[PDB]
């Protein structure tokens, strides 16, 4: 999370917690971003923590929704 | 220290350190006990002295490197194949499908898409190399041969260079490119940032950047080329996937370029002699031609008819209209006058 | 191998090794410039053995064993007809100092920022400067910056007891202090001695001073009564003082002189500035000598040096102050002792939620990284056999002991704590203990199973010395006395008398006042701080404290306030702590 | 600032480690038609005691001031021999001696030796041992 | 695991390993041989230690915290050379060249610009450290001397004093640097960035900031002034605009001040020894504010008692009273409770 923040560095935070591919997809006019990934050997706590450090690192006017794919 | 610590030393320091009243010496039973396991203590201090330059990121060797650096989360280059394009000689109507395997020495080649010798959508077909390397870089004037035997099929060679053959990238490469992402401190909301990033691209010299231009989350920046000039296409590009490697999420970003606006001239002048309007009508487009590249801002009618009277054969002139009027021009941001029209009447 | 190489003005470099004929290397202590000697076969008779020029003022380098030497500059060239051979006499890059003349006004300046100076007013290199911490003053006239430094150097050693010489090594000039490097090589009657010649004298002694004021009236004298035992006569000595000096006499005194001469086989490590050791071979005893003049020649494949040799004193049979590495009788946890030791059975426990018990006595999740273990508690597992006489016999452990067990298992030995309740778990009729071990999975505690070993329990006492408790009982026995500044005795104590007096009662010395006590023994940190430790503070040492532990110490805070005790984080201004105990 | 009272630059005084030689290394050689040898379309490359018998070969080859790009000495004298100019032992003891001297100039050969010398009709043959640092 | 084994561990675990009759005690030769070998042996796992904590530079100050901190991308200050002007008095007509070398006692400095004596360009010219450190900041009024003469001139002053020398970064800032890097959350228009744009300008004391108060793309703002009070229109101006020239381009921000209520506090209390009333007050003071700052709903009355409690220099407290009573008070909306009277006696 240190340093330059951009897709990339969220993406790679978001697999360093749920240890799988992720895709991001934006949405410029509703200031909304959703991070998918496969979620088949995921638990909710981790999920829950994954969501807390983005929200510390996610710029403050962007919206962040999780779309675990079962 | 670990290098002076060597099996002479701690042998000595273990005997001085037992106490007993026998014999210390070469050939002695205490000797010998105290002596097999000192020497496997002095190869034991090397590999302790190896680990800590085993451990760091400065010089860590090949797959240490590569864990310490998926720590952070940059990731070793696997490299691109070359791709390029070759034609087919040999027996017409013979056919070949993709999958097939074609070799220029000991290096090996997969064609792509389905060539059939004769055919009329032609006798090439894109050809990609099988393994990542510079040495897949193929020059031009290469003979190939099939490495399975496809009757009807005489000569293979190529028309234009192979390209796109990478290599793995070294250690030192890596390491540098670790130190440099990581010594970068980048907050990227400040507006001035997108036009530092902008410049730092090759071939830009002005960059202007609107914010709020397409409704919310939208950034449009105006890079220029040397004096004010229109950039290429693929600068355009380049500094596009730049800003998008540099931006942060949420905002749309284009870039765009100049667009030209066009300019006709009108006037009656007098001539001299042995000049004609084809004369007169270059120089004034080449003098013209060169203000328009160095005036910023609004155009100078009393320019524009300095420029005209200074062109070589014209006596007197009147009645100079540009675009119309006689008003000065204003000239918008990204925009280049051109010369579209130009009427002169003797 | 010893290679010779020289460069030539226009740019080409020659390696010379094959036509050298004879090469010498030497050096005094007198000089600040080092010197190479070295011939060459060329012959203008013969056209065959005509050679290369080397022309006057170029560089020359030498080599032994892959290691440069010597690199200076060519100021001799000779050719005679009669023999065909070219001599060469070559210098070190030390004469340049000599050629310096400046005027210089000197005023309480560091004899290093002297020297310092003096190399960086005439454009030279510095390698390093021996550092001394003695100020000078003196106007320099017309004087070389050579004679600048050395007389410098020796008011600076008129303090410090040593001795100081110029050393110009390849580009660079240093100041290093003679005898510090003793060579490896020692010199033996039967093993590399060639011929030595060992002299006394008498000529150079002094045993009277007779100092003078700027008059030349004389004011006092001194005789030294070890140098005129050994000489019947007095030798008189007269030195003048100004306004603004005052003289020490007991440098001015000289005794006998001893040296020798020494010709024999040893390395290029012998030169001027060094120590060597030469042993006696009627008495087996050694001595160390300082090198004043050393020569190195090479010539007809073979290798020989001559030293001039000056005595300093007699190496000691083994060790004179026998200095001992001073470390702790045990590395961690000292003083363990009263472990009374007790034969145990060991039992794997895995933390299983249907099995129950996974709470210890205060309810917590167990951590196998606790290495905690289930013993028997008083009150938790009572049987018929546990009568008084067998409970002292074999004392039941409390919660939160610390005990010491050894199953015979690499990483399973160690110290356990017991916090794990476990069913079933007490002493045998025998005395043997059941000792539970945590397990952090089934295979490990499956694999463990059931074993005999031995605990140990109730050993401690954490104490550090017996004088502490004498320092500390009387540092309370002066609490609430009033202060007085410069007071020692009971009456009245004063920041530093307190310890004085406390550490004279266990006989140790410290200086009287807190300034002088902080450079006294063993550095000690915050974190390692234990009772009886000194702690000091401000960066003047007005008050000191005396650390008891516990975040408290004693101390006499000032003029007003009596001896009480304070607590330690009070005081932000902490700046460091010894130990003399 | 400081001078610099030795003659040239820093630079010069630098002094690379002294090594071995490195390992020998020539082109592949044929011997009985005279050509350089390619494998796989490219030059073939031996190494240590191959290299040495090709440039031995073309050493013995070659007459030693015939040539203008070659020193003077390089190669050797046995064509002064050929037609009986000399009587043969003095043509046995100057055969050996220009053997000897020809092939000494190279740095990786040690020693030479020729042994064995015998006339049998118009012919003069000989035994060469060379000993080298493999 | 190396802390485990010890010196009595791995000698008893050896003098075990030996299966022989041969008697193992105080003066044996088997102990002393297995003793004299086991202290070899544990320097090693000391060592070992050592490595450890010297490969994660938690103490000592071990060499490889620059190779950790270049990881890390944390980098040494230099320092920053001294600047300054000086006045040569001297013949008329003489020009000191750049370069010219002007000499403080040990300290050397070098001039900048060509000043020639008598002319219409000032005798002044800019001075420069020669070397970093403080010891260049020279005061006032300092005598200056030429280390290679120049003819024609005769003094060389300052009018002012020379600023802007600085020794090199030691290597305990360096660690406070590093650690407060580490402490301190910074990134790109996160709410904590937003905290520190807030807190830069002067005149905020305490910050708030609440994402999407408004919606996306809205990011609200509170600030407060001394001892969490309202702040001006000024100070909310300036911390709008400076936090919208430090912003990203999209969102917006908006910053207003909370209501405060007026409370009075009393208690008769016993100080502990060396603290008087002053002191107590202050830190009660700081101790109610972020106590106010960060609760919700009610002042709750045994929390007002516990926070005094636990100032230092408090032994006993009695009859405490908030607005004269007990009770709880309510904290209504866009309301903030805000100390107005603290009266305290012994």
């Amino acid at each position: 999370s240190r340093g330059t923040s951009t897709i990339e560095v969220i993406k790679s935070i978001c697999e360093a917690y749920t240890k799988s591919e992720t895709d991001i997809k934006v949405y410029s006019d509703e200031f909304t971003f959703v991070l998918s990934f496969i979620a088949n050997n995921c638990d909710y706590k981790t999920l829950l923590d994954c969501s807390d450090m983005i929200e510390r690192v996610k710029p403050a006017h962007l919206l962040h929704y999780l779309e675990p794919i079962i | 220290m670990y290098s002076d610590q060597t099996y002479e030393v701690i042998k000595n320091r273990t005997l001085e350190n037992i106490n007993l009243d026998i014999y210390k010496g070469e050939g002695s039973f205490l000797n010998n006990m105290v002596s097999g396991n000192n020497l496997e203590l002095s190869k034991i201090y090397l590999e302790l002295s190896k680990m800590h330059k085993m451990a760091f990121i400065q010089d860590t060797y090949n797959q240490f490197l590569d864990k310490r650096v998926n720590e952070f989360g940059v990731y070793r280059k696997l490299g691109t194949e070359s791709n390029g394009e070759v034609e087919f000689i040999g027996e017409k109507g013979t056919v070949i499908n993709n999958g097939t395997i074609i070799s220029y020495r000991d290096l090996l080649f997969v064609v792509i898409k389905d060539v059939t010798i004769g055919s009329e959508e032609g006798d090439n077909s894109p050809v990609q190399a099988l393994e990542v390397g510079k040495k897949y870089n193929l020059p031009t004037n290469c003979e190939f041969k099939l490495v399975d035997n496809i009757s009807g099929v005489t000569k293979i060679t190529n028309t234009r260079s192979f390209e796109g053959g990478t290599d793995i990238e070294t250690d030192e490469e890596l390491k540098e490119r670790f130190y440099k992402i990581q010594r970068n401190q980048a907050t990227s909301g400040n507006k001035a940032h997108y036009e530092e990033w902008a410049l730092e691209v090759d071939g830009v010299y002005n960059v202007k950047v609107y914010p709020r231009w397409d409704g919310p989350g939208t950034v449009k920046v105006l890079i220029f080329g040397k004096n004010n000039q229109a950039v290429d296409t693929e600068t355009i590009e380049r500094c596009q996937q730049h800003i998008d490697e540099e931006k942060p999420i949420g905002p749309t970003i284009t870039v765009v370029t100049p667009l030209p606006i066009e300019i006709s001239i009108s006037a009656v002048m007098k001539l001299e002699d042995g000049y004609t309007l084809d004369n007169v009508k270059e120089s004034f487009l080449e003098s013209i031609n060169t203000y328009f590249r160095d005036i910023r801002g609004e155009i100078i009618y009393t320019k524009v008819m300095g420029i005209l009277i200074n062109t070589t054969g014209v006596h007197d002139l009147s009645n100079l209209l540009i675009n119309g009027s006689t008003d000065n021009i204003t000239i918008n941001e990204d925009k280049i006058p051109s010369v579209t029209t130009v009427n002169f009447s003797e | 191998m010893i290679k010779i190489w020289v460069h030539i003005k226009n740019g080409s470099i020659y390696d010379i090794t094959d036509i050298v004929d004879k090469v010498s290397w030497s050096g005094d202590y007198k000089s600040p410039s080092r010197t190479l000697e070295f011939s060459i076969i060329q012959s203008s008779f013969d056209n065959v053995f005509q050679q290369i020029d080397i022309p006057i003022a170029s560089t020359v380098c030498f080599y032994v064993d892959e290691k440069e030497l010597f690199r200076g500059m060519i100021i001799n060239r000779s050719k005679d007809s009669s023999s065909n051979e070219i001599s060469f006499v070559s210098k070190d890059m030390g004469f340049l100092l000599t050629q310096s003349e400046v005027s210089y006004n000197f005023k309480d300046k560091l004899v290093e920022d002297i020297a310092k100076q003096v190399f960086a007013e005439n454009r030279l290199s510095v390698g390093i400067i021996a550092k001394t911490n003695v100020k000078y003053t003196k106007m320099f006239i017309g004087v070389n910056g050579y004679d600048t430094i050395m007389s410098a150097y020796t008011e600076a050693s008129k303090k410090t007891k040593k001795k100081y010489m110029i050393e110009a090594n390849l580009d660079k000039f240093n100041v290093i202090e003679k005898g510090t490097v003793t060579l490896s090589v020692m010199f033996e009657e039967g093993f590399n001695i060639i011929n030595t010649t060992f002299s006394e004298s008498m000529e150079n002694v002094k045993n009277k001073v007779i100092v003078v004021d700027q008059y030349g009236s004389k004011i006092s004298e001194k005789i030294d009564n070890e140098i005129f035992k050994e000489v019947n006569v007095i030798m008189q000595k007269v030195i003048q003082q100004q306004e603004n000096q005052d003289v020490d006499i007991d440098s001015e005194f000289n005794g006998i002189e001893k040296s020798c001469s020494l010709k024999g086989y040893g390395d290029v490590s012998c030169i001027t500035g060094r120590g060597v050791k030469v042993k006696d071979s009627y008495t087996k005893l050694v001595g160390l000598f300082y090198i004043d003049t050393d020569k190195h020649t090479w010539q007809n494949g073979e290798y020989q040096i001559e030293l001039e040799l000056n005595f300093q004193n007699l190496m000691d049979e083994k060790s004179a102050g026998q200095d001992e590495p001073k470390e702790e009788s045990n590395l961690g946890g000292e003083d363990y002792a009263g472990g009374k030791e007790f034969t145990a059975e060991f039992t794997a426990y895995c933390p299983r939620k249907e099995e129950g018990g996974d709470t210890d006595c205060r309810k917590k999740k167990l951590d196998p990284s606790k290495k905690t273990c289930a013993a028997p508690m008083v009150g938790k597992y009572e049987q018929t056999y546990y009568t008084k006489e067998f409970l002292n016999k074999h004392p039941l452990l409390n919660y939160g002991d610390e005990i010491q067990v050894i199953t015979g298992v690499s990483g399973r030995d160690g110290v356990y704590k017991v916090n794990d309740v476990g069913p079933a778990i007490t002493i045998e009729k025998n005395g043997t203990y059941h000792i539970d071990i945590l397990f952090g999975n089934v295979e490990e505690a499956s694999k463990f199973g059931r074993r005999k070993g031995k605990i140990i329990i109730g050993g401690y006492s954490g104490n550090v010395s017996d004088k502490a408790k004498i320092v500390i009982s009387e540092a309370k026995k002066h609490l609430g006395k009033p202060y007085k500044w410069g007071g020692n005795g009971p009456s009245s104590f004063d920041c530093s008398g307190l310890m004085v007096y406390c550490f004279k009662k266990v006989n140790v010395s410290l200086p009287r006042t807190s300034n002088q006590q902080s450079k006294k023994g063993k550095k000690v940190e915050q974190k390692n701080l234990q009772a009886g430790d000194l702690v000091f503070f401000h960066n003047p040492v007005s008050h000191v404290g005396l650390y008891i532990g516990n975040g408290e110490f004693l101390h006499a805070p000032q003029k007003g306030d009596v001896v009480k005790i304070s607590k330690l984080s009070s005081r932000r201004d902490f700046n460091t702590a010894r130990r003399v105990l | 600032s400081t001078i610099f009272p030795f003659i040239g630059v820093p630079e010069d005084y630098i002094l690379p480690k002294t090594e071995e030689l490195p390992i020998f290394r020539e082109v592949a050689w044929d011997f009985e038609k005279d050509e350089p040898i390619l494998e796989k379309g490219d030059f073939k490359i031996i190494e240590k005691k191959e290299a040495l018998k090709v440039w031995i070969y073309k050493c013995i080859k070659t007459n030693r001031y015939e040539h203008e790009i070659y020193s003077l000495e390089y190669g050797t004298e046995l064509s002064e021999l050929i037609g009986q100019k000399y009587t043969k032992g003095l043509t046995e003891s100057e055969a050996s001696r220009f053997i000897k001297e020809a092939l000494l100039i190279n740095p990786y050969i040690l020693e030479v030796n020729v042994k064995s010398a015998n006339f049998n009709r118009d012919i003069l043959s000989a035994n060469v041992k060379v000993s080298t640092i493999y």
